[PDB]
């Protein structure tokens, strides 16, 4: 489901970051550094979420995990 | 009419830069947080407001890191993106 | 018909400071979420740095002054100085009145 | 016969609740007293933040002829302030998108 | 003529690990001052954690659950695993004495 | 009787609950956290002194100093990112030389 | 003027402690600055603790109390 | 004809000596002044613990150090093998602190 994420969001996702001309390499990269953060944000939610004993992964779980890594989100409770 | 290499660009990058609508599809984020989620615990559920949160901090910290990634290729005399330039970009940040 | 649960937020007092700042202004809803969310993380951070101040020093209490002293560490420069001086004018104005 | 009820708030000339700030700061195993003037000064605190953040909104809504602040208006007002920017560095807004800001080289 | 007043650190609980693990090595002042912060700085960071999920769970009390699932959060892959596993053995055992 | 020696441990159990009960954490503080906490602790220190106590006899040296603590937590890959923004006073850095600046 | 105290040598020296092989001429008024910058921090964290402690003497502790504050925690000093 | 030693032979010899070490590379009286100076524009007549400085020293010399390491790494990716101010920008930019 990695290569869900299509060469054209990652295309957009660099020109919102300023970026004009991307490498061909960029994309697996890209695709790797997303799934190491999801990866790690996503442990910690469901970490959180055992310990409520609960089996759905709330809004609130995200968010303390991803304060939890100094990445503070707002508009989510 | 063909405009040169590079007009298409920057009108994406202003155009992207004035938007604010998520730049990820939603079926496939949430298809790939279930799939990585799965390998922590089985049978889970998800609040939509997670996925949407996930996705929004998705977003902005790969918008982050491709900011720091052009940085990086600039510093080098150059205008495209390489990997070596994420991979600066994130020892420099200290995440590898 | 069952009533959904009590859930506190700084919702009334942020749309009561916009109209002080802003009459003819609105805001969305999750504009105010953001907006809650941030007086929430605020808060937390100014009691949790007034909360170890008081522990460094050996103190029981939270008082007006470590939580200057909390607004003086965490806040930037000119926005530190003017919270502080609106905190010392409500507290003024507090202790005058009763 | 007992007095008329008078807020906190409304003695210290604050629009911030002032005994919500006390009782979370009671109940938010913080320490083991709170003190009376330190409700009042946190309420006007946030009072103040929440008032520059709102007043920079404000401006970035009218200046996008809009007469309600969405989360990109808020998200304008707090990057370009520096001081608001330093204080949240670490902090994504949802929905708030980024400023437009285009490197010369690639001009 | 007065004796100072007495500071409590983790000198001697170090030097009695540090006897089981290496029985000929010793530990210089800086070290043990070193590994002293560094208890402490771990007993920090997982004491904050269990009461920050003791507060989003609407919990009054720390248990042996709160403090592992602020081990699981804040130690990375097999510390984690390791510590879950020693502080498991040591509660039973406690719970087995008395 | 020691509640460190129930469990086995040689960490202060009681210590460490007097510090859970005084450092405003929560209400009340349950009996099997302090003895829990303990082990962590412990086991963390152990790991640390072990690492170090390698070192130290690598280097010719009876007695940890601060560079063997450095040298300790650098090394392994899982107490470098537990102390990742930790500073260690005296501990030096690692001998690291970039390939590309070598002859 | 104890900005220059922090000599040329001394600027070297860390560079070769952190593996710079060649030293560029405007590298040391930049670590100059980014240093009184760093310690400008620094010191204004410590002595606002000093000062909410009704005391004239910076302690260590404040010192390491403000690093901390920063993500810079200190090892070594209590 | 004396002997001399090519241009980046004891460049490298002093890479290796000042990574073996760890003693603090910066003059002791310099720094104390250096800190006093600056401490001067926060409160006057203020004194310092010895162990204050000397946390202080440790702490500048440990963040000038990574903060070369970053400045190396960033020259290196500029195919360059010297360090130049605008490596410590992109270095102190992509580290948040400009």
């Amino acid at each position: 489901n990695i290569q869900g994420i299509t060469k054209p969001a990652i295309r957009r996702l660099a020109r919102r970051g300023g970026v004009k001309r991307i490498s061909g390499l960029i994309y697996e990269e890209t695709r790797g550094v997303l799934k190491v953060f999801l990866e790690n944000v996503i442990r910690d939610a469901v970490t959180y979420t055992e310990h409520a004993k609960r089996k759905t992964v709330t809004a609130m779980d995200v968010v303390y995990a991803l304060k939890r890594q100094g990445r503070t989100l707002y508009g989510f409770g | 009419h063909r405009y040169r290499p590079g007009t298409v660009a920057l009108r994406e990058i202003r155009r992207y830069q004035k938007s604010t609508e998520l730049l990820i599809r939603k079926l496939p984020f949430q298809r790939l947080v279930r799939e990585i989620a799965q390998d922590f615990k089985t049978d889970l559920r998800f609040q939509s407001s997670a996925v949407m949160a996930l996705q929004e901090a998705s977003e902005a910290y790969l918008v982050a890191l491709f900011e720091d990634t052009n940085l990086c290729a600039i510093h080098a005399k150059r205008v495209t993106i390489m990997p070596k330039d994420i991979q600066l970009a994130r020892r420099i940040r200290g995440e590898r | 018909k069952r009533r959904k649960t009590r859930k506190e937020s700084y919702a009334i007092y942020v749309y009561k400071v916009l109209k002080q700042v802003h009459p003819d202004t609105g805001i969305s809803s999750k504009a105010m979420s953001i907006m809650n969310s941030f007086v929430n993380d605020v808060f937390e951070r100014i009691a949790g740095e007034a909360s170890r101040l008081a522990h460094y020093n050996k103190r029981s209490t939270i008082t007006s002054r470590e939580i200057q002293t909390a607004v003086r560490l965490l806040l930037p420069g000119e926005l530190a100085k003017h919270a502080v001086s609106e905190g010392t004018k409500a507290v003024t104005k507090y202790t005058s009145a009763k | 016969t007992r007095a008329k009820a008078k807020t906190r708030s409304s003695r210290a000339g604050l629009q911030f609740p002032v005994g919500r700030v006390h009782r979370l700061l009671r109940k938010g195993n913080y320490a083991e007293r709170v003190g009376a003037g330190a409700p009042v000064y946190l309420a006007a605190v946030l009072e103040y933040l929440t008032a520059e953040i709102l007043e920079l909104a404000g401006n970035a809504a009218r200046d996008n002829k809009k007469t309600r602040i969405i989360p990109r208006h808020l998200q304008l007002a707090v990057r370009n302030d520096e001081e608001l920017n330093k204080l949240l560095g670490r902090v994504t807004i949802a929905q708030g998108g980024v400023l437009p800001n285009i490197q010369s080289v690639l001009l």
